[PDB]
């Protein structure tokens, strides 16, 4: 019951997982001449397969450690979502079959049960999955969803995440724009639950900071030619060099391609962490447009033996993994026998360069690792409780043999443990973590010729307001080759002999320079009014000072 | 969602192949909900089985996306005209 | 004898939309009922069986609906499933006789 | 003549009197126009004489 291809293993306690092994579904038109059938996923995701291996590695590491959950076995049931709501909903309906059977009172009579699910990547997919998972009080731990709408506990009763939300990134972008002395920018956001609230938060903060926004546009992965051309026309009709983009690679690739084909250069891009390291946008062919981008990166963690586990994948040894066949076929461009050549089967995976093992830091894989250990440690806490010390009505303990999902959720709410890096991991009352941010810059490799991400600062969330941002400007190349900060103001500064003016129908950031009348003077570099001269004194000819 | 899960019992059983009651009525169409937030959650589940849904009060513009909401229909206009009308009213009285 | 919003109203505005929603489905089913062979909306002009109708067929017929309501006006859905309708502007006063 | 208030939107401003040799003959005017070559403003700078 459920999808066809999956990763599955048997155990006393079963965990569910949802990972985007594919980038999207086929762009087919729906006509109802015949009965509709299953849609197909098109583009392979090598990075999303590495995220899957982290969960399996963590589970196998727990199952081999006598110090954690002894005499028990952990299984898994992992499906592919193709970052689409429908596939995740089908997988979730596969997850909650047993609870739903008794809920509707509607055979099998013996089915495995899921106590927890490792969440999804997108915020809309996570919302759709949580709406159904909270009906039966099944906990869900997400590793990449960071929308602020998921912090509402009145609606999402059993949602937790191991990633910070998106308030701090908007505040940090506003802080960066204030730091570099710009007051004329544009905004582009993705039309989903990830981009809209983040761009709204950024809009509020900037206004408090007296920053003028020229344009605001929305994009999508399935936009047509007309919308893309309209957005491109809006961009090139403006004189704002700095553009803040809240979105992901799949939702941004068409606009980037259209801008690249028109050779639109000289723009400054501020990147959110969703696409600040994406390989779909970091292409050598796009460097004359996206070179010099400044973006955000998450903190990195260490898994001592992950790469050795990654290098041992095989389509004939991974019995429990159903994605390894397509992984091999996509990697080596061959067909496995039950016109591509037949695969020999003894081909090293180090020869072909893919995002599978061509990485520098582990950021989301570490989140998956932590998501698995959180559930493992909650189960251990359930296992090692004494009578009279429980968290239930009369201090009673739940049975480890007959554990239930809501008990695991209750014990996850009070979790406090240390990880392999020596830090503590606790979820707040909204089920959220707190974490630092890193700031990177897009460079060009001199020898290889690819795109290199270079760190130029960091953002500290545990400090106080106004002292959170650190930037090292000597490490920044502003377009891959430049060393001077660009100019991104609406109008030039009025000199000391003049004052400001009003342009009708335009914001306050754009003004004109008007001289001071005889008998008045100014001595500022931006004067709203020309100040008068003291009694028995007269202004100079330049009106710079009184005499 | 609890009420909707009983609308799609037979189709869900057929899709998952789990297969008992031998008598489950099949719903042809559903007269949609009132709030827009409820309508989206109901439509996410109904669109899996291509069951038409006709709402009478929901008017959010996010429900006009046919890539996500395949079988959603309305008997009420959306709110873009309402926002434009509010702007026109504000401009009319200066 | 008891004043409640059940029968304390002056116009039917949202309750009129449920009536129209029901007639939309009813007219789609009627259009299914009178499909002559060779003039169907499905493959090769075939029609659907009213005794074994399915949901996606009703959805296809709803997408191509064009009928008249009891007030003499036309009802039909656009390519996005929406409608167009006039608005009315009202002001809140106070009843002198009752308050 | 309209005047800028720093840190406030465009809808909120202040009024400043036009100089001696210039005039303003409208309402909510953002600048003072100069009189022609052989014309000078009168007491209220609302017209040229
Ligand atoms: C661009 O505009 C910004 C915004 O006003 C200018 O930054 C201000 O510069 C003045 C001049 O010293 C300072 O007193 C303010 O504190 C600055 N504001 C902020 C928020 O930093 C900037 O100087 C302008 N740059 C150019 C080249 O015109
Ligand atoms: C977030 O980043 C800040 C700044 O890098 C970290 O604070 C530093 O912590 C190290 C470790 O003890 C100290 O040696 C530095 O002196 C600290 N710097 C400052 C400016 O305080 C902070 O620990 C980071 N937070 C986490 C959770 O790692
Ligand atoms: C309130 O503000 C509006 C400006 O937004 C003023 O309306 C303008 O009035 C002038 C003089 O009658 C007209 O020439 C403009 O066309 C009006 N603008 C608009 C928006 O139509 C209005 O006078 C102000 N009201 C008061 C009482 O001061
Ligand atoms: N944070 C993103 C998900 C995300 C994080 N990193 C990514 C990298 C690629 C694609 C998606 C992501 C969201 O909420 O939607
Ligand atoms: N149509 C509104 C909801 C609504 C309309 N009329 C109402 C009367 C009572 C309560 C809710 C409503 C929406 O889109 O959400
Ligand atoms: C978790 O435990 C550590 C010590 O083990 C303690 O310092 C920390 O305050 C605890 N967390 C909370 C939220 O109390
Ligand atoms: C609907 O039917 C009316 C009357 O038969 C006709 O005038 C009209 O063209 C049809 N189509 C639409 C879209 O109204
Ligand atoms: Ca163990
Ligand atoms: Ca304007
Ligand atoms: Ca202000």
């Amino acid at each position: 019951y459920g999808p066809d291809q999956r990763a599955q293993k048997k155990g006393d306690i079963i965990l569910g997982g949802l990972f985007p092994i594919h980038f999207g579904v086929a762009a087919k038109d729906q006509d109802l001449k015949s009965r509709p059938e299953s849609v197909e996923c098109i583009r392979y995701n090598f990075r999303g397969f590495r995220w899957l291996q982290a969960m399996i590695f963590a589970i196998e590491e727990i199952n081999s450690s006598p110090a954690l959950l002894p005499n028990l076995t952990l299984g898994y049931r992992i499906f592919d979502t193709c970052n689409t709501v429908s596939k995740a909903l089908e997988a979730t309906l596969s997850f909650v079959a047993q609870n739903k059977i008794d809920s509707l009172n509607l055979c099998s009579e013996h089915i495995p049960s899921t106590i927890a699910v490792v969440g999804a990547t997108g915020s809309g997919v996570s919302t759709a999955v949580a709406n159904l998972l909270g009906l039966f009080y099944i906990p869900q731990v997400s590793y990449a969803s960071s929308s602020r709408l998921l912090s509402n506990k009145n609606q999402f009763k059993s949602f937790l995440r191991t990633i910070p939300n998106d308030e701090h990134q908007a505040t940090a972008m506003a802080d960066i724009i204030e730091y570099f002395r710009w007051n004329w920018v544009g905004t582009i956001a993705a039309d989903d639950d990830y981009g809209r609230p983040g761009i709204e938060k950024f809009r509020e903060e900037a206004e408090e900071r007296d920053i003028c926004i020229d344009f605001s546009e929305l994009i999508s992965q399935y936009s047509d030619e007309e919308e893309i051309q309209h957005v491109v026309e809006v961009i090139q009709n403006s004189t704002a060099k700095v553009i803040v983009v809240f979105s992901s690679g799949p939702d941004l690739e068409p606009l980037i391609k259209e801008i690249v084909r028109r050779n639109i250069t000289g723009k400054i891009w501020l990147a959110s962490e969703a696409w600040a390291s994406s390989s779909l946008i970091a292409m050598p062919q796009y460097f004359h447009v996206v070179g010099g981008t400044i973006g955000f990166a998450l903190k990195a963690g260490q898994i001592p033996g992950f790469r050795e586990f990654l290098k041992k994948v095989h389509p004939r040894k991974s019995v429990h993994n159903g994605f390894a066949k397509e992984f091999w076929e996509e990697t080596f461009n061959c067909h496995l026998q039950e016109f591509r050549p037949l695969c020999t089967g003894d081909e090293n995976i180090s020869s072909v360069e893919t995002p599978y093992i061509d990485y520098t830091h582990l950021r989301i894989s570490y989140n998956v690792y932590l998501a698995v250990y959180s559930i493992a440690h909650a189960l251990q806490d359930i296992y090692t409780c004494l009578p009279g010390r429980g968290l239930f009505t009369n201090g009673s303990c739940a049975d480890i043999k007959k554990v239930e999902a809501w008990q695991v959720l209750k014990h996850l709410r009070h979790l406090n443990f240390t990880n392999n890096m020596g830090e503590q991991v606790t979820f707040d009352e909204c089920g959220d973590l707190v974490g630092n941010y890193s700031i990177i810059n897009w460079h060009l490799s001199p020898e290889d010729g690819s795109i290199v991400f270079k760190e130029v600062g960091y953002y500290n969330v545990y400090a106080k307001k106004g002292e959170r941002l650190f930037i090292n400007e000597e490490k920044i190349l502003w377009s891959g080759f430049s060393r001077e900060v660009p100019f991104s103001n609406c109008s030039r500064d009025c000199l000391a002999g003049t004052r400001k003016g009003i342009i009708e129908g335009e914001p306050t950031c754009c003004f004109e320079c008007v001289e001071c009348p005889d008998g008045e003077y100014s001595d500022e570099t931006d004067a709203s009014a020309c100040n008068k001269c003291p009694d028995d004194f007269w202004s100079n000819e330049n009106h710079t000072s009184c005499i | 969602l609890e009420a909707t899960l009983s609308f799609v019992a037979q189709n869900k059983i057929d899709s998952l192949n789990l297969d008992c009651s031998e008598h489950i009525p099949s719903t042809i169409a559903v007269v949609g909900a009132t709030g827009s937030g409820v309508s989206t959650a109901v439509a996410n589940l109904l669109g899996l089985f291509y069951i038409p849904q006709v709402s009478y009060a929901s008017s959010s513009r996010l429900l006009s996306n046919k890539n996500q909401f395949k079988s959603f229909l309305r008997t009420i206009p959306n709110d873009e005209h309402q926002a434009t009308a509010m702007a026109d009213i504000i401009e009319y009285f200066r």
